[PDB]
């Protein structure tokens, strides 16, 4: 299935989980390490997954940032790098060779999708897409809890309470927002992070932007 | 082949017969032959294959260089290509480059195309250097073919060097 | 020859094999006994 | 011994350290039957070499030799407090959090739970505010401070930034608390245009000593990494993703009590009179950055040649200070 | 002849022993090549143009020390073993080398620059010829110089003008030399630049006519390019590493410094920005004193008939003017220009000239 | 024997001497390799070898071979340096002014130098062409330097140019070089010319780059090389692309106009075309060239072009008086079509 989205959203944060629950082993690949100069490497790593996942059962392949060499625009430049061509030419035959089977899988993820292939749309293939927007008000008192349960705390902290003030904030800069919880601490003059000081860094917005107006213009 | 061409067929034979075979009366009159004829009018009708038909009767090499041709993004290579076109039509006497859609090459730059576009300038000055650079000679025969243009005249209108202009009749 | 030198093959006509050593340079060469078609690819030895 | 080339040509050897590879682009050879560690001779050292491409079991020795001794300074304990940086305590408290408290009492995070920044990014004006910044805060950690200029990373030869950048981490075990910066990580970032357009690793390797070492193995307070940049937006967002850069150090400019304490530091090098006072012409001017500063201090002796004075009289800090707004308006 | 047969002549015929065998048993051929690396070992590794880069030894001529990468010595051909040491010079830095000696131009040529004269002295000439006053005073005088103006009159007779009272030579880099459209040119090409000025620093590097490197955009297109936000960063650090007492300047003249890069441009490395200004009357008097000492001009007219009319010209076209004055007497059969002959030539030049009209009839 | 000799040969580069060792061994720079030190021959002088001196070197013993002549002979596209090309006043001229500025301005500083060094003043460098379109001073540019004796030089800025590393700068180079040694010659540059000869008005995107490596290097010629003798002949109608100081001395010297087609300067242009023409009795050549309005050198040859097509429909070798009659009257209408 074609997932794109921002990143920190959980594009690949799902990535280890789909494998995890249907237990398959984990693959990816960087997006600096496909587009190349020399014929081979990346257009290997097609046919070199595959090879893994033919033996290994299923496996499930995945793509990190597909954008790089899924992306052709209007632009024939797949002749003039042949690195990102043949990764696309041997991508096309991979997903060929089994089509009875529930043991080849191959995903990917990036940030958005601004080329749509007709050889990739079909069934067999990457075709729904997937969007993946910015977590939720309640989304983001999970990820809060998971933070605080690994430091030290009181455990008199309300996840859900303090998660109401975060405003359009992705898994990533959600831990910036506890890092800055604990710098209040020192500010304060406290060995340990209490309750009075996650109250104080979470409602200040953090890692996003800082407004310090508090008068006319 | 194709018949209501008179007023265009006998355009041409005093303007490529002549010249190419009759030449030695021009002396007698005192004038050089002309060097090239200009072609308006929609394509398709006494441009494309009428001309290829005309280098049979003259014996002469039929080169197509058009207008969108020798169009790419490197730079350098446009004026270097029409330069040995013209050395090799220089050491061979029967030789006929037509010229499809002269208006691309006539387009000048009124802007500029900032990088990967330098080109735009660069191919008239070759195409130029063969007529207007030096004397009045014809070692082989540019005709060009304008299909829909306002005003291009870099070095185009006016009897510099070519003689004719074929207008094709729309009535 | 114990110090094999790394080529890739570029087409394995049919009992001729394309290959393209490292050198840059292209050979023209019949297919021997040594090798087997599957055997030939690229990103392999 | 220092190898620069090396080469070997139609050698039979004997699978166990054969060797045999021509380190140039043509005629590329490789080593199989299993795989052998050697790090110190291989088989005859000299002509063994490995220079640009991986192959096999040659990785032990690679080609370390090279005269950038005059790129990395390392520097321990720098006595630098406050010269051109007078007035940046705004920056100092950014740098007291995520550096100063790592790197005096780590001990501290413990009871508080969160963790310090694998790296601190610097942010500015360009050529200013990302020099002697970085060690004033270092005198006061008492860490070991390590520049090294991204200017000579920035060729495209392969192995050249994924060397130094090991290196650094290597020497940074040894002692604790340290500091490695990397001077212009534009001149190094994350990918440019010659390591995905082009065949080489160079960029490519160097972002994975960053994540190998000190966001995956190497610890916060004893090894900490700081860089400086000219904008955000040219460093690959896989570094600019949070657990690797997440502080921003911006530089401010300074207000006239970070004016007052430049000068006087200044004017005990430069002749001056002993009745000026800088209190109010350099209130007469606004909000400067620290290179302008040191122009006020060097244009008011060039009025004074014109005067023909031993000194500067309050008279030739006005003209220089007039040149700067005329020309300047910052 | 006679001294050299009787002194210099005995000293090598007398006693040859050694320093004759030293270019023998290491090799006769020469091929010329930079060390890369130098240790105690008695082994290094040279690189010729060619590229046959091999791994030699080191016999005993010069000590180690004075053995440094990155300079030509004096090697072998085949088997490329080290037989001595030659001068950097011969390794290729810059693509455009022009070194000019005794330049012509001076102060009394260019004219009422004068007001521009004491704005370039004290930021070049002055540190030069008069190091204690900026030693005195505790400040460093300033390397760099902005200038604004044409090529030939504002960018050129300026910087000409200096060299000859300093008493250096006349180094010219063009700007668009310092990118060579390859990365990693930017930093080698401006760090040679400051090393052959580096021993006896008997020079001042002057710039010129630079369109391009000035100007980086945001982008490699629109007239900027990416090596060279990474050459002007290099050049600052060159900026502030070079220290001396003024004997080498570094003058680059554009037509716009908005585009410059903040850090290259380091307030107190720089602090002189001459803009081009106007001249008056009296600058055109000096310049017709010149050409007059040679030119016989008429009794009935003066410095100050000439000076008459002046309309935008600076220096330039005062000789150009006077071309054409001298070239119509040729017209008359004459080797000396006089008053019936300066009214007619000085029409044919004041008038169809410059088209357009600046005017007070807008009203 | 003098084949069995020559069958085996060993190949010779061509190199450029650079300085002179103590050692007897001289360094020559190699352009498809690089700087290379070889010995001497035993009838070649190391130390009369001189910076930029051209000498053969053998490529087996890689030792110097022979020494050469000393020239400039880069790459060559339309950069040919000829000698007395065919043209004549006759032909393109016909006007009085034409002539006279052409004298004053080329003849008298290129052939004596002398006149203007008595005066204590500079000979003119730079010249720019003014007028209206068609004026035909591109074959008048061969006839400058075939009667004043001296060598003619074309330069194309499309050639110039190449993609290439180092192509932008020591192309344009080469030009400068080349100017030393063969400066008793007349230079023309072309894609400069705006004034209806060759019509190009330069480039927006390529003299956008270029034109620093280029326009500086004129007047280098008379700063630094300080070589007399050397006439650039330029020409356009506008300066808008090139450089706005063009104007100061060192490029532009001067500034040369041509005077329109009026009555007089016309009447005389038709008598040129009349003499290589043939004509009848009774013709006057005054009265067709008051028949005509502003007709430039490109206008007349059509005239007289199409006055010659009509006496080939009428089997006649002399052009009659009534074609001239019908020739106008087409002639005129022809090129305002369109």
């Amino acid at each position: 299935a074609l997932m794109y989205g921002p990143p920190g959203t959980g594009k690949t944060l799902l990535a280890r989980a789909c494998a995890a629950q249907t237990n398959a082993t984990f693959l990816k690949l960087a997006a600096p390490q496909l587009v190349q100069m020399y014929i081979g490497e990346g257009a290997k790593l097609v046919r070199d997954a595959f090879a893994l996942a033919k033996e290994k059962a299923p496996t499930i392949i995945f793509i990190d940032e597909l954008d790089a060499i899924g992306t052709k625009r209007f632009d024939s430049e797949k002749s003039g790098d042949r690195e990102v061509q043949r990764t696309m030419l041997e991508l096309l035959n991979q997903l060929d060779g089994f089509s009875s089977d529930d043991r080849v899988k191959v995903l990917a993820a990036t940030n958005r999708v601004d080329v749509l292939d007709p050889a990739l749309l079909r069934s067999g293939r990457l075709d729904r897409k997937i969007e993946f927007p910015l977590p939720s008000e309640d989304s983001r008192a999970q990820i809060l809890q998971i933070h605080s349960r690994k430091m030290t705390t009181d455990d008199d902290i309300n996840w859900q309470e303090l998660a109401r003030s975060t405003d359009e904030f992705n898994g990533a800069q959600l831990k910036a927002v506890t890092v800055e919880a604990g710098m209040i601490a020192l500010r304060n003059g406290q060995s340990s992070v209490k309750h009075e000081d996650f109250v104080e860094g979470i409602s200040e917005v953090q890692a996003r932007k800082s407004k310090s107006v508090s008068f006319y213009a | 082949d194709v018949g209501g061409l008179d007023m265009q067929k006998q355009e041409i034979r005093e303007a490529v017969e002549l010249p190419l075979v009759q030449a030695d009366l021009y002396e007698q009159i005192g004038i050089d032959p002309p060097r090239g004829v200009l072609l308006y009018g929609p394509p398709g009708t006494g441009k494309t294959m009428l001309v290829k038909a005309v280098a049979n009767s003259t014996k002469a090499a039929f080169i197509r260089v058009n207008g969108s041709e020798f169009v790419h993004k490197y730079l350098g290579e446009g004026p270097r290509m029409v330069r040995d076109v013209f050395r090799l039509a220089r050491e061979n006497a029967p030789s006929i480059i037509f010229i499809d859609e002269v208006d691309s090459i006539a387009t000048k730059r009124f802007d500029a195309q900032t990088g990967s576009d330098r080109e735009v300038q660069r191919i008239l000055i070759e195409l130029l250097t063969q007529m207007d650079g030096f004397d009045q000679s014809t070692n082989v025969k540019v005709i060009m073919a304008t299909n829909r243009a306002d005003t291009l005249d870099p070095a185009l209108l006016r009897p510099g060097r070519l003689d004719r202009k074929i207008e094709f009749p729309s009535l | 020859q114990l110090p094999y030198l790394v080529a890739n093959v570029v087409e394995v006509v049919g009992k001729a094999a394309v290959v393209k050593t490292s050198s840059r340079q292209t050979v023209f060469l019949p297919m021997v006994g040594l090798v087997d078609p599957d055997k030939l690819k690229p990103n392999d030895l | 011994h220092p190898l620069q080339v090396a080469r070997c040509t139609k050698i039979i050897k004997g699978e166990d350290a054969k060797y045999v590879i021509n380190l140039k682009q043509i005629a590329k050879f490789v080593v199989g039957l299993g795989e052998r560690v050697s790090p110190t001779d291989i088989e005859e050292g000299m002509r063994v070499g490995v220079d640009r491409s991986k192959y096999n079991i040659e990785l032990p020795l690679p080609p370390r030799i090279d005269p950038s001794v005059t790129m990395m300074t390392v520097e321990e304990k720098p006595d630098v407090t406050y010269s051109d940086v007078g007035g940046c305590k705004d920056q100092i408290e950014k740098l007291r959090e995520v550096v100063e408290l790592p790197l005096l009492s780590p001990e501290r995070f413990a009871t508080l739970g969160i963790d310090p920044p694998k790296g601190i990014l610097l942010y500015g004006p360009p050529g200013t505010g990302k020099t002697l910044c970085a060690r004033a805060v270092a005198n006061r950690t008492d860490a070991t401070f390590i520049r090294v200029i991204g200017s000579e990373l920035v060729q495209k030869y392969v192995g050249e930034g994924a060397r130094m950048v090991r290196e650094l981490f290597e020497m940074a075990r040894t002692k604790k608390a340290c500091i490695i910066f990397f001077d212009e990580i534009d001149a190094v970032g994350g990918a440019r245009f010659d390591d995905g357009a082009g065949g080489d690793n160079e960029v490519q390797r160097t972002m994975l000593e960053l994540i190998t070492q000190l966001d995956g193995f190497d610890p916060r307070g004893n090894i900490k990494v700081m860089f400086a940049t000219n904008r955000p937006n040219t460093l690959d967002p896989a570094l600019l993703r949070p657990g690797r850069i997440d502080r921003k150090v911006e530089f401010s400019l300074p207000d006239l009590e970070g004016r007052a304490n430049i000068f006087r530091i200044h004017s005990k090098s430069m002749s001056v009179e002993r009745g000026i006072r800088w209190e109010l012409i350099s209130r007469l001017c606004p909000n400067s950055t620290g290179a302008e500063l040191r122009s006020v201090c060097t244009e008011a002796g060039m009025f004074a040649i014109r005067a023909r004075r031993k000194v500067a009289t309050e008279k030739d800090f006005l003209k220089a200070v007039d040149k700067v707004i005329s020309g300047y308006k910052k | 002849f006679v001294s050299n047969s009787e002194i210099l002549k005995p000293f090598e015929k007398k006693q040859e022993e050694e320093k004759k065998q030293l270019e023998e048993i290491r090799g006769n051929p020469l091929s010329i090549g930079t060390l890369e690396e130098i240790i105690d070992d008695d082994h290094a590794i040279v690189t010729s143009p060619t590229m046959p880069d091999y791994y030699v030894s080191i016999l005993s001529f010069v000590d180690k020390e004075l053995l440094e990468p990155g300079c030509s010595v004096l090697l072998h051909h085949k088997t490329m073993s080290i037989v001595g040491v030659l001068q950097d010079d011969a390794d290729p830095m810059v693509s455009v080398m022009k070194m000019d000696k005794s330049p012509t131009e001076s102060y009394s040529d260019i004219g009422g620059l004068e007001s521009q004269i004491q704005e370039i002295k004290e930021s070049v000439e002055l540190p030069l010829t008069h190091p204690e006053l900026y030693e005195e005073m505790g400040i460093k005088p300033p390397k760099g110089v902005i200038l604004y103006g044409a090529p030939g009159t504002g960018k050129t007779l300026l910087a000409k003008a200096v060299a000859n009272q300093t008493s250096a030579t006349f180094l010219r880099i063009v700007g668009s030399e310092l990118i060579q459209k390859y990365l990693g040119d930017g930093p080698r090409l401006c760090r040679q630049i400051f090393k052959v000025a580096g021993e006896n620093a008997p020079s001042i590097v002057f710039i010129d006519e630079i369109d391009a490197i000035g100007t980086k955009r945001y982008d490699s297109n629109s007239g900027g390019e990416r090596e060279i936000q990474r050459t002007m960063l290099e050049l600052l650090n060159q900026l502030d590493g070079f220290d001396d007492r003024g004997d080498v300047k570094v003058i680059m003249a554009t037509n716009k410094i908005e585009t410059l890069d903040p850090a290259l441009i380091r307030p107190g490395r720089i602090d002189r920005k001459i803009l081009f200004e106007n001249p008056d009357l009296s600058t055109k008097k000096k310049i017709l004193g010149i050409h007059t000492s040679k030119m016989n001009l008429s009794e009935d007219v003066n410095l100050e008939t000439l000076v008459t009319t002046k309309d935008d010209l600076s220096g330039a076209d005062i000789q150009a003017m006077c071309t054409e004055a001298g070239l119509l007497a040729l017209r008359e059969r004459r080797m000396q220009v006089t008053a019936e002959d300066f009214k007619q030539a000085k029409e044919r030049v004041m008038k169809n000239k410059v088209e357009e009209n600046l005017e007070g009839l807008y009203l | 024997k003098d084949e069995l000799r020559l069958l085996q040969e060993p190949g010779s580069y061509v190199g450029e001497v650079i300085k002179i060792v103590s050692d007897k061994k001289v360094l020559v720079k190699v352009q498809p390799e690089g700087k290379y030190i070889v010995d001497v021959a035993k009838d070649i002088n190391v130390k009369d070898l001189k910076a930029s001196q051209r000498v053969c070197l053998r490529s087996d013993s890689y030792m110097l071979h022979k020494v050469l002549e000393n020239k400039a002979d880069p790459l060559v596209s339309l950069m040919m340096v000829e000698k007395v090309p065919d043209s004549t006043y006759d032909m393109v001229g016909g006007l009085t002014k034409q002539i006279k500025e052409i004298k004053e301005v080329i003849e008298l500083p290129v052939k004596h130098p002398e006149l203007f060094e008595s005066l204590g003043i500079a000979q003119p460098k730079g010249v720019i062409l003014y007028g209206p379109p068609g004026t035909g001073k591109t074959l008048l540019a061969r006839a400058v330097a075939h009667h004043t004796d001296c060598k003619f030089i074309r330069v194309s800025g499309a050639e110039l140019v190449q993609k290439y590393i180092g192509e932008g700068s020591r192309m344009v180079r080469e030009l400068f070089v080349m100017a030393r040694e063969h400066a008793p010659s007349i230079i023309f540059m072309d894609e400069i010319d705006s004034i209806g000869s060759t019509r190009v008005e330069g480039s927006g995107g390529g003299d956008s780059e270029v034109q620093r490596t280029m326009l500086e290097l004129l007047n280098q010629l008379d700063g630094f090389e300080t070589s007399k003798n050397i006439k650039i002949i330029m020409a356009t109608n506008r300066l808008d692309i090139l450089d706005p100081a063009l104007l100061r001395p060192g490029r532009i010297d001067r500034k040369i106009e041509f005077p329109p087609p009026s009555v007089a300067a016309r009447a005389e242009i038709l008598r040129i075309h009349s003499r290589k023409m043939n004509l009848t009795r009774g013709i006057n050549l005054r009265k067709v060239a008051e028949k005509m309005n502003g007709c430039s050198g490109a206008d007349v040859k059509g005239v007289c072009t199409e006055a010659g097509m009509y006496a080939l429909r009428e089997r006649r070798i002399h052009v009659t008086q009534e074609d001239f009659e019908l020739a106008v009257g087409k002639v005129m209408n022809k090129n305002q079509e369109t």
